């Protein structure tokens, strides 16, 4: 069983007999998202050395962030009012960017590879655009479903499978991210699995059993570039999305 | 698989959410605004 | 119960068709690639067209995984 | 230390909230019809055991 | 009519024409895409059937038009009966010139000068 | 802005198919 | 009949395989389309319905072979 | 007999592998099209045809890969 | 009584070798459009050659549907 | 009882061939990356989020047949 | 035998793969040939002999595969 | 258990085909490079970390391949 | 025995398919040399013993599918 | 037990179709270091180490695929 | 018996790799072509890395070769 570095293990506890009380109570999940909470709160509040104008070398980073997710909302809903969708495709990245860092850390745990929860945050962000568009613009809401000038004996093909696209992406948009972070800590315990039985045969594999601790070593370096380049693509695709749904193509 | 479907999922997805309003009023009411003071001031003293 | 396994032989089986589908998405955006770094005054006029043609391409890649699902859960 | 700054968060995001609820509600029903199959109904970290009822444990 | 010097004009049909191009040597023929290339400083030849006649060149431009007609055109300019001590004496003072804007141009000569020494 | 028959100009065409595979 | 009904699912599995062509072809499709509008601009509106033209005309072969795999496996 | 009548199935499920062959094929015969369209307008009237032509037989090979099938799965 | 059965199997395997043929009318038609738009004057010296692989070309996937009709009875 | 884990461990074996459209996948787009950065070298701020969308955005297809062979092996 | 002659008749289906190779590069063949004579006419006499010796080649291994697909009948 | 474990064997032996997609992808993306060093050599050290994160990319999606044998054959 | 002779044609049938790898090669070769006559007209009595050469290489890979065919069929 | 090891020499000869994905690549960056001198002589040095890189890169996920190989046949 | 006959089978089934092979040689030579034609002048500078790729790719096919005959006679 290489996947028992998902479990969720009960930690504080509570119960009752009256209501189902059982939903909060402190978790590895939960601790875990306490983590998160108190690591985002201390890359900000200790960061600032006194409110000091000039922004220590801590700040630079979060500086940079803060830069690359303006410079990449600009981007991409671009419109009159892009800055008031900006909260939410800011904290849906620094969610998924700190939450793949600590995941890296040995004796952890991925708060990211739990389908459960990233799906349903997917669902929950396609309902919200749908309703958001639905408001915003009435019964023409469904002239995103025609492409462009189109000959009209295969419009209704055209929106079948346009419309099938556009309910693939409630649970796409989720997936993608649980399956790579699933993958590569599948991946990376496999293969420290099968290097430990490697090395515990006769003296001889011990002796230039090096290389295969290099290439855990280069997986561990693919890993963080697996784990950032998600996060950045969730919140590119979470803001193309609220294009289409804001602006009518 | 097996470890991803417990009798867990009203746990994951309450905290989670939670987490998810939390971040959101905080980040847009507190530290997304305490780096913007900071530009502003910086082009406040660049334009003086 | 030879069906409640053959189902999963299928399931198996009829994921293959992705494969055409990884290829077309980045034949697409490879071809986008190209005509912005030939023509730099084209974004914004055909990337809604790449957009068009990764949602068709998709769907018509996950015909293939809507089958999958009906045979592993139906 | 930081200066709260009114920000509109409700007027913008009422649709992600609602979305919420609704997923809130749909989960805890899939939650309720999937925590009594055949392979869980005998895990007995479930909160069934808390309150009442114990071991159907017919299969 | 069509293959032109500054002080002197050379050549009038044509079977085969190689020549230097901005991305490597190529070959116009009886019917030919219409293009347009930066003639880069090498050997070029004309074709009359089977008739071998090489010039060397500084380069320019070659133009393949619609209507056919082949327009080369270069600066200066028969192949080794024009063109060794006069090369060599003068690539001593070449290389000389590039250890020196001044021997940027003396950069230009060593790619000039390496390439006639092949003929 | 499609053209049916030279009729009055249709909105966008695209509820009336999901209307049609919905009573199935 | 456990094995002609075993033989439904294995067949609707079997069925899909040639539909990754479809969906290498709505790409080559579209990729000539953005390769051809990026040489000229005004070219647009007699080649995009040209394009979606051949784009459906090339999903036909998917939609028959998707079609086949539910005749195989609803009858 | 179930053993034949689940290898007719089973033989529909393969032959619909061959679609693929026209639904790149279409694709490659418009992606031509769209590039010689782009490259020259005016040759249009004389460049069509040819493309649609290629179409015709290419979609019947198609047609070809389907009938198969349609043999296979009624008998 | 198994022979009428992977007789059936064997028939539909045959299929396959089609794509070839479905591909390759597209290459010598691309390649045909290609040389009419880029030489327009060159159309009638092109074509029949092109005629002649499309239909050689095509006689290459019908070995394959011959050899399926073969087997399919007999 | 046998039969049903050893097909559903072959057909978690068949689902892993997916990827193969995904390497693929991640070649060609990072090819037409590095051929459109080096014959314009000041395109690649433009054309750099749009190699990462495509990029990633074509993995995910590779990555649901991943899916469908860990939901066939463990679940 | 009855699986034998079954066998017989599945390897007999296999066999017919290895055809969409000459199915397509009879097509690559005469694409480059249409390709160069609309490049250059004048070189097509030269040139066609080529394209009927690439011709004759691809389907000769055509052939290899048609007739490895009959010793199985 | 023996036919659980034989069909471990195929399965594994299943799951390795899809690393012929990172054999021809590593490739692709060193073929553009070439092709894009010898279009332009001034370039080199903008274009080469592209391509070392190229083939990491399409590498990882060979070892999704290869860890699904590595179950099969052990776990 | 017959159990062996069955499996001796399957794998015979098999090693067939190998020879479409030396079906396309041939002609990417000669079509190579068709593009470099036509490119450069003179230059096809040193080119055309390469493209010879390559035949006959290619030829021998595709030929040893069909030796290993024999093998199984004879031998 | 025969019905595994029979199995196990199945998925011997199974995996080893990945290889092709070498074999093809390996020659794709070649080819491209070949088209890459003959555009630019002089770059040939600078060139190559990447492209014996490419060959290694590429030789690995075969040797990956040829390792299950022999794992399925001496363990 | 099983075994010998599985043998057989998976040395039929280990020569579909030499298709790379078949075609890879075929991608260095036609550059190989295109190069001399393109420049005559470098023909003896890339020759041997024509060689020398013919015979990689050769050892990339001659294994899937060798692992057919270890399953036919070893």
């Amino acid at each position: 069983s290489p996947l028992d570095q998902f479990e969720i293990r009960t930690l504080f506890g509570l119960q009752s007999s009256f209501i189902d009380l059982s939903c909060l109570n402190l978790t590895t999940f939960s601790l875990y998202t306490i983590i998160v909470l108190l690591v985002i709160t201390s890359l900000y509040t200790l960061t600032n050395n006194n409110n000091k104008i000039i922004g220590s070398r801590w700040l630079i980073s979060q500086e940079a962030i803060y830069d690359t997710i303006m410079n990449m909302t600009k981007g991409q809903i671009g419109g009159k009012n892009w800055g008031l969708y900006f909260p939410m495709i800011f904290t849906l990245f620094m969610f998924i960017f700190i939450a793949n860092l600590i995941s890296m850390i040995p004796y952890s745990f991925a708060l990211s590879a739990h389908l459960v929860f990233i799906i349903s945050l997917s669902i929950v962000i396609w309902l919200g655009n749908t309703i958001l568009g639905l408001y915003k613009h009435g019964w023409v809401f469904f002239s995103l479903f025609v492409p462009a000038g189109t000959p009209l004996p295969l419009v209704p093909l055209l929106v079948i499978i346009e419309t099938l696209s556009y309910f693939a992406r409630a649970i796409s948009l989720g997936l993608r991210l649980g399956s790579n972070i699933l993958a590569g800590h599948l991946l990376m315990v496999i293969l420290a699995g099968l290097t430990f039985n490697f090395m515990l045969i006769n003296l001889f594999t011990l002796v230039f059993g090096f290389v295969p601790l290099a290439m855990i070593l280069a997986i561990m370096m693919l890993e963080f570039a697996i784990g950032i380049i998600q996060g950045y693509v969730w919140a590119i695709l979470t803001a193309s999305y609220l294009k289409d749904a804001v602006y009518l193509h | 698989m097996p470890q991803l479907v417990p009798f867990y999922f009203m746990n994951q997805l309450t905290y989670g959410f939670l987490l998810m309003i939390t971040l959101l009023i905080l980040f847009s009411q507190f530290f997304l605004p305490m780096i913007l003071r900071l530009y502003v001031s910086r082009l406040f003293i660049s334009k003086l | 119960q030879l069906v409640l396994a053959a189902k999963y032989i299928g399931a198996g089986i009829s994921t293959i068709g992705l494969l055409g589908a990884g290829i077309g998405i980045a034949i697409v955006f490879a071809a986008l690639i190209n005509g912005v770094s030939r023509n730099p005054s084209i974004k914004d006029t055909v990337f809604p067209m790449a957009i068009l043609g990764f949602a068709l391409s998709e769907a018509t890649g996950l015909f293939c995984l809507m089958v999958s699902f009906l045979l592993l859960f139906g | 230390m930081l200066k709260r700054f009114p920000t509109p968060i409700l007027k913008v995001y009422w649709p992600f909230f609602v979305a919420g609820a609704a997923v809130y509600y749909g989960m805890s029903k899939a939650a309720d019809l999937s925590s009594n199959t055949k392979e869980f109904i005998n895990d007995p970290r479930n909160p069934r055991f808390a309150k009442g009822g114990k071991f159907v444990e017919v299969d | 009519l069509q293959f032109a010097l500054p002080h002197e004009t050379l050549y009038s049909e044509v079977t085969q024409v190689n020549l230097p191009a901005k991305s490597g040597r190529i070959g116009v023929l009886a019917n030919h895409v219409p293009t347009v290339e930066q003639l880069l400083p090498g050997v070029v030849e004309v074709m009359e059937g089977s008739n071998s006649k090489k010039f060397f060149i500084s380069g320019g431009f070659a133009t393949v038009q619609p209507d056919s007609q082949l327009c080369v055109t270069a600066i200066e300019a028969p192949l080794e009966s024009f063109s060794e001590n006069i090369k060599n004496l003068l690539a001593e003072a070449k290389k000389n010139v590039s250890s020196s804007r001044e021997a940027a141009e003396a950069a230009i000569q060593v790619e000039v000068l390496e390439n006639l020494q092949s003929v | 802005y499609h053209f049916m028959g030279k009729a009055i100009p249709p909105h966008q065409l695209a509820i009336g198919t999901l209307g049609l595979l919905g009573l199935l």
